[PDB]
């Protein structure tokens, strides 16, 4: 039921991680437990991934609505 | 658009484009994600590409990366959809959502963020010790 509920959840979460990522000392970075001591080629990577994640959560939410 | 910005995006694009063919395939992107301790599904890889994919050839050329990197993640009506995403959770109608319900939503539903992230969010949100957030100030935070 209510398929907007996860899409709404997903939309908000991806947008915040997109924004939080611009702070290089946000706790949104400690989430990469398999990456011991992240380097600078990691953040360029994470940052772009996170943008494309926010976009799909934009589409999926539209679809529901 | 800055020459600094394009430069750095060019550097970024090279991080995904390992074979130097100027294309990013759904299998190259999964490499990178899996490098970061992730597991994506063949569809999840196929949904990300299909969002950045204006040529329909299945690949990401550098100009579509640049299109996506320079998109108004804050101006392209980003604030209207993010509003109505919150309004799925104000059944009271008040432009207010309990900080507790927020945590429960940010942590159990959708992408399920870590508690420390949720702690950061609520603190920097409109929680001025009112265990309510007016998401009006939230949507603007991110934009
Ligand atoms: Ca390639
Ligand atoms: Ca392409």
């Amino acid at each position: 039921f209510n398929r907007q509920i996860p899409a709404a959840a997903s939309l908000i979460q991806t947008a915040w991680r997109c924004y939080a990522a611009e702070n290089p000392d946000s706790s949104t970075w400690k989430i990469y437990i398999r990456i011991s001591q992240l380097r600078e080629h990691h953040r360029a990577t994470i940052k772009v991934i996170r943008r494309m994640q926010y976009f799909v959560a934009k589409k999926k939410f539209q679809q529901a609505r | 658009l800055t020459e600094e910005q394009i430069a750095e995006f060019k550097e970024a694009f090279s991080l995904f484009d390992k074979d130097g063919d100027g294309t990013i395939t759904t299998k190259e992107l999964g490499t990178v994600m899996r490098s970061l301790g992730q597991n994506p599904t063949e569809a999840e890889l196929q949904d990300m590409i299909n969002e950045v994919d204006a040529d329909g050839n299945g690949t990401i050329d550098f100009p579509e990366f640049l299109t996506m990197m320079a998109r108004k993640m804050k101006d392209t009506d980003s604030e209207e959809e993010i509003r109505e995403a919150f309004r799925v959770f104000d059944k009271d109608g008040n432009g207010y959502i309990s900080a507790a319900e927020l945590r429960h939503v940010m942590t159990n539903l959708g992408e399920k963020l870590t508690d420390e992230e949720v702690d950061e969010m609520i603190r920097e949100a409109d929680i001025d010790g009112d265990g309510q957030v007016n998401y009006e100030e939230f949507v603007q935070m991110m934009t």
